[PDB]
């Protein structure tokens, strides 16, 4: 079977940005996407089941843990807990201007954790492969490199795919992510047509994907810089503590305060 | 399979099958891998595309499955080239259907399915229901030939008892649909009620049959609610197989001794078990009975003791072996009608002859060093007027 | 009794069934048979118990089947086993109860046992017996007095009708009790025999022993241990333990000589204190004690000559500790029995590894010797590796169209040389000896008749043994075959079943049987039971191979014959074909040489 997790990045400020530009895109028609894609996914089969976790620049919540009008009863159970839950969510917030930034990987992690109690519960007799369909809409902050890389990593080693689907930026933290555990990465140009993006290039699980045409993936710029004024830098000298990379030969790197020997 | 069932119809009876609540689904569920996102992806599509791109969609390496997959639903008719958007009525039908618009039970069809099996064997002791064994008779397992007495176990029977439960049960129910068309229940408004359930007068009827064969009890005095069992929507072994013919079985539904004693000799019984033993008496009677020797296989090690599953292969080869020898031994000698003609003269003009009666299937078998050809007597008026013609040329 | 509507003796009514059935393994029918589970916890336990009151019958690799009759249960109290102390736990370990029919049975049986006791002192058998109305209601019958030489009463019996007596009390219901007390018996003294530490005893060989020892008091009855698991060496070490003067029988050559060889090996005993009371050579029997002879010459009921009868008589005037008989299997035969009579032994101790006969003349043997102490499963030796695994299999030969038709065609009894010798099973023997051959395994041929045997082994240019074959020439030819690299073959007859010291061979292909016999079956497949000094049980580098000739009586013999072995657990593999055969090159391929062949078979006549 497949779990799959949506993890929607519903970021106030740039989706009420979007909503003063009173542009045609909007935050409920992206969470009407998603619910499709959702719908369609457990549509798929029985077996296969879904979650989804809305970022925010406080938290992020899980949206996710008869026939009025002739429908799967379960499906209307998800679209009234998803629509119920996101309306609240999104009606009340506190305000900080301080944090503004969207804390997209903080959920990433709540959405690891959730797929290894899925995995704990579920019988062993069915093998479980998971899926994460990041869903970003605006710029990643600096400042959540270390964690985000973090969360990427536990992902690769406990078999995830970190599918993204950036769109109206093209975060590299992101594409990094995504390029170490062989997610797809998907940026969508054309908003008001994205779920057709989904029932295309997402939708299909890791067992079809190989078996597959789908967008090449993209070049990923492995950079590094140095810690003094955040630009590329070809050749690093980093030390045995900090794993530091560094500008140039130093007497001591400063997070260090080892007692370097010269030689 | 269903996938053949459903194959097997006309694409008039084909849209109207496909019914808003749950066809829709139940035919998706059998598209087997790929077919399904596909069908996904132009779901929500009211523009047609060309075949090439669907050809392209699916790289060099497992296109076998891209081209079964695309005729399996050509033959559903899900699409049309249009020239392959999908059938408006089944596009309208599936966005409906996405996101749009038990102990006892287990045990009474386990019963149910017993009891029939019962009266299907020549058991004194069963249910009692005209209707039950006029459409037993009349599936073709089972022939009477005389009301008065009850009826006996044709060839077909046998083997349809040693198949297993869910092959059973199916092709049980792929038979009473093929009756029900004859018998003149509309095929359609059955077919879907058993689609719903894995998720009117013919209904109720239908209903009653499902209910006889035990998939479906209403608890409340035949109420409109039901509550299907476990075969609706769709064990460990007891045998012990020796290396000297000897079977010991912890049987106590008498069916299962039933089922052993129809192709072994018993010797004991005891209250949890039972002690037969696999002669050449009892398989050859088995085998002329009708049942063949892949059935009688499949059965033992279908149900096979725990014990014995630790050894591989489960069956011993001796036993399997004796088996098929047994039942390899049961033919040698033949039967046909022919005529043979002689002095065929001419080598090359003989040769001519044997097409002759080979294109009207007339020929048995043939001989060209003695110029000798055998006719059936079916078509001896054809050969002759042949063989005249041609004399006639000369 | 009571009869299913199948084939199947109903016993719902008969016997109850525990509510922990599936703690307890044992199943008991009425008619004694017990079927016993190889997979229970308490397996062990519950094979020790059944093998001490019953005899195996069957015992497949699962569930293994015992049936206890009259003798097992004298057995059984012999060993010490009460009817209360046998029966409690028979219906502690039953699953289902015990009927009251097995019940009455075991009873009765356990009752009836040492009330009338067999004993020889001076020359003389007096029945005695402690409970006097014994001899007072037995002695109704008029054979009794006729048979008569003309607390603790006894009286003196006649020597030559103690076997009719003995198998008349068998039927009345009161066993004779044939316990040796060596421990307590001044009469005669002590031998000087004592067994050296070098003699190495295996459980099973204990286990029997022990079976045999139930005290002091040397039993005397009959141990069934397979050929290879040293049978010889449990007959050495039962003569060394008695330490009195032990005569050993064999039943030919071959088999004095192992067993002279045995004595030499596993005894201290000197060379010289043992002799061969052998026609063919003689080592001054007169002079020693322990002896080895045969029943043919013992038996023998023509004229005997000068030194033969002198040596006879010392045999008959002295009285042997110890009457050692191998292959018992044939001790029923008229003069092979009669010996039992001829000589005079306190007990007879019989060794032998198929104790199986059509004829219903084995039951004889409980009396003639005694109850059966104790029988080896193969099956656990095997898996023990104290015997050679082998993988037991019927290579079927179809057999070619023109043999067939003479075959069927005639209905006299030629078919024995024609079916033996067809061109498909000819090819078959020589293309599987050649393989064996370049893989450097010991073969063994064996046939029934000594004219096929012979025609085969000049064609195949190998030395085949059988009828006269001269001792000197037959010891040569087994030398050579146990030493000589170059020869790796010998073709023996029936004589090689009957008692041979063969080597261990890795392969035993049989071209003819002689019938659909248990016996001869069991014999020849024994020799290839050896273990090997580091095989491996799943490797089944012993093979044993049963040729058959396809749509013939030797179809119906080979059935009639692999019986023992199926339910001893051996699974018979047949073989329709054989890989190779076409390309390699063998005789009888065209239709002129199956041609020439038959000519010759029949001018045979
Ligand atoms: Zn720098
Ligand atoms: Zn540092």
């Amino acid at each position: 079977l497949n779990l799959l997790v949506i993890v929607v990045d519903a970021n106030p400020i740039w989706w009420g940005k979007q909503a003063l530009k009173e542009s045609q895109f909007t935050l409920s028609k992206c969470i009407d996407a998603v619910m499709v894609l959702g719908n369609s996914h457990l549509f798929m089969n029985r077996s296969n089941k879904l979650a989804v976790i809305a970022s925010h620049i406080q938290e992020s919540r899980f949206l996710y843990p008869g026939s009025k009008d002739g429908k799967y009863e379960l499906l209307t159970s998800a679209n009234e807990v998803i629509v119920e839950e996101i309306k609240d969510l999104m009606t009340k917030s506190d305000i900080k201007g301080q944090h503004t930034e969207t804390l997209l990987a903080g959920s990433l992690a709540k959405a690891l954790c959730y797929i290894h109690r899925m995995n704990k519960e579920v019988k062993d007799n069915q093998e479980m492969k998971s899926r994460i369909l990041v869903i970003k809409a605006a710029e990643d902050s600096a400042l959540q490199y270390m964690n985000f890389m973090n969360v990427i990593f536990a992902a690769q080693k406990q078999n995830i795919l970190i599918d993204a689907c950036v769109l109206d930026s093209d975060s590299g933290l992101l594409q990094q992510a995504c390029d170490i555990t062989g997610g797809l990465y998907l940026k969508v140009p054309q908003m008001p047509s994205l779920l057709q993006y989904l029932l295309w290039v997402f939708l299909p699980d890791q067992d079809q994907r190989s078996q597959l045409i789908l967008p090449p993936p993209v070049h990923v710029d492995y950079r590094a810089a140095c810690f003094c004024h955040r630009n590329l830098i070809e050749i690093g000298y980093v030390c045995s503590v900090c794993l530091s990379i560094f500008c140039n030969f130093s007497p001591i790197c400063t997070t260090c305060e080892t007692a370097f020997k010269i030689s | 399979n269903l996938q053949e069932f459903l194959g097997g119809l006309s694409p008039g009876v084909l849209d109207r099958l496909y019914g808003h609540p749950a066809t829709c689904l139940a035919v998706f569920r059998e598209l087997p891998s790929l077919a399904k996102n596909w069908v996904m992806r132009m779901l929500f599509l009211e523009q047609p595309l060309p075949q090439a791109a669907v050809a392209l969609w699916v790289k060099k390496e497992f296109s076998k499955a891209q081209e079964e997959s695309t005729g399996l639903l050509s033959g559903l008719r899900i699409w049309h080239t249009q020239l392959l958007i999908l059938n408006p009525i089944f596009r309208q039908n599936l966005r409906i259907a996405l996101l749009g618009g038990v102990p006892s039970l287990d045990k009474y069809a386990e019963e149910r399915w017993e009891v029939v099996l019962h009266f299907m064997v020549g058991s004194p002791s069963a249910a009692v229901s005209q209707d039950l064994a006029q459409l037993l008779s009349q599936a073709g397992l089972m022939k009477s030939t005389e009301p008065g007495e009850p009826p006996c176990i044709t060839s077909a029977g046998f083997q349809f008892l040693l198949l297993d439960t869910p092959a059973q049960l199916w092709y049980f129910m792929l038979q009473y649909l093929q009756t029900a068309q004859s018998r003149g229940m509309d095929l359609v408004e059955i077919l879907s009620f058993l689609f719903q359930l894995s998720f009117s007068d013919s209904l109720l009827n239908f209903l009653q049959h499902l209910r006889e064969f035990g998939l479906v009890f209403q608890r409340k005095r035949k109420s409109r609610r039901y509550y299907p069992t476990r075969l609706a929507i769709n064990q460990p072994g007891f045998i012990v197989v020796e290396t000297n013919y000897r079977l010991y079985a912890y049987t106590e539904s008498e069916l299962q001794i039933a089922l052993i004693a129809l192709f072994s000799e018993m010797l004991y019984r005891f209250p949890n078990m039972v002690v037969a033993q696999v002669t050449r008496e009892s398989v050859q009677q088995a085998i002329a009975s009708g049942i063949t020797a892949q059935q009688i296989i499949h059965f033992l090690r279908t149900r096979a003791h725990p014990v014995m599953l630790k050894q591989t292969p489960v069956l011993p080869p001796t036993i399997t072996d004796q088996i098929r020898l047994w039942e390899l031994e049961r033919d040698r000698l033949r039967f046909t009608e022919g005529v043979l003609y002689n002095q065929f003269l001419s080598q090359v003009d003989f040769e001519l002859l044997l097409a002759h009666a080979r294109e009207l299937g007339v020929l048995v078998f043939e001989n060209s060093a003695k110029r000798l050809m055998v006719v059936t007597p079916a078509g001896h008026s054809d050969v002759k007027r042949f063989w005249k013609r041609q004399k006639h040329s000369s | 009794t009571k009869v299913d509507e199948y084939g199947a003796k109903d016993y719902r009514l008969q016997m109850p069934l525990k509510d922990d059935h599936t703690s307890r393994p044992l199943w008991v029918a009425p008619d004694g048979h017990i079927f016993l589970e190889a997979f229970s916890p308490v397996y062990k336990y519950a094979q020790d118990f059944l093998v001490a009151i019953a005899e195996p019958v069957c015992r497949p690799t699962h569930v293994h089947e015992y049936k206890l009759t009259a003798y097992s249960l004298y057995a059984a109290v012999s060993v010490g086993l009460q009817t209360s102390d046998i029966t409690e736990y028979l219906r502690k370990l039953s699953k289902t109860g015990v009927p009251d029919g097995i019940m009455q049975f075991i009873k009765l049986c356990t009752v009836s046992y040492g009330k009338v006791k067999l004993v020889l002192k001076h020359n003389r058998y007096f029945v005695e017996s402690c409970h006097p109305d014994v001899i007072q209601h037995l002695l109704q019958d008029p054979v009794i007095r006729e048979c008569r030489l003309r607390q603790t009463v006894s009286f003196e019996v006649k020597q030559e009708m103690i076997e009719e007596l003995q198998k008349r009390c068998i039927h009345l219901e009161y066993p004779l009790l044939a316990e040796y007390d060596f421990r307590n018996d001044s009469v005669n003294p002590d031998i000087n025999i004592d067994l050296k530490p070098t003699a190495v005893l295996r459980p099973y060989q204990e286990k029997s022993l022990r079976k045999m020892f139930g005290n002091g008091r040397a039993r005397s009855g009959v141990i069934v241990l397979p050929c290879g698991a040293g049978k010889s060496l449990v007959g050495v070490t039962a003569a060394c333990t008695v330490r009195k003067r032990c005569l050993v029988l064999g039943n030919s050559a071959v088999s004095v000589e192992q067993w002279k060889a045995q004595f030499k090996m596993w005894s201290t005993i000197d060379d010289s204190q043992i002799c061969r009371f052998t026609s063919d050579a003689k080592d001054k029997p007169i002079g020693c004690s322990v002896a080895i002879s045969t029943y043919s010459m013992l038996g023998h009921t023509t004229k005997r000559s000068w030194e033969a009868e002198r040596v006879m008589e010392w045999l008959k005037t002295q009285e042997w500790g110890l009457m050692i008989l191998d292959e018992v299997h044939t001790i029923p035969a008229k003069m092979f029995r009669r010996v039992l009579t001829i000589v005079q032994a306190h007990c007879k101790l019989g060794l032998t590894a198929t104790l199986v006969r059509e004829d219903d003349k084995i039951v004889d043997l409980n009396f003639l010797i005694g109850p059966k102490l104790y029988e080896a499963n193969w099956m656990e030796l095997q898996n023990n590796g104290y015997i050679a695994k082998v993988q037991c299999a019927e290579v079927w030969c179809p057999m070619s169209p023109e043999f067939y038709r003479e075959y069927v065609a005639i209905k006299t009894k030629k078919r024995i040389l024609l079916y033996t010798m067809n061109p498909n099973k000819f090819r078959a023997c020589q293309f599987l000896i050649k393989f064996h051959e370049r893989r450097n395994d010991k073969i063994i041929v064996f046939a029934d008749n000594v004219f096929a045997l012979k025609e085969y082994a000049i064609r195949l240019n190998k030395p085949y043994i059988y009828g006269p074959t001269s001792q000197g020439e037959r010891m040569q030819i087994l030398q050579n075959f146990k030493h000589n690299p170059k020869i790796n073959t010998i073709f023996i007859s029936k004589v090689g079943d009957t008692s041979f010291d063969l080597p261990e061979a890795n392969v035993l292909i049989q071209i003819s049987s002689h019938g659909g016999s248990r016996r001869q079956e069991a014999q020849r497949l024994g020799r290839v039971l050896r273990a090997k000094k580091g095989m491996v049980a799943e490797e089944y580098n012993a093979f044993f191979y049963s040729l058959v000739s396809q749509d013939t009586q030797e179809m119906a013999y080979s059935t009639k014959r692999q019986r023992f072995l199926v339910d001893q657990g051996y699974s018979f593999k047949v073989i329709t074909k054989l890989a190779g055969m076409e390309e390699e090159d063998l005789a009888f391929s065209t239709k002129e040489e199956q041609q020439q062949l038959l000519q010759k078979v029949l001018a045979a006549t």
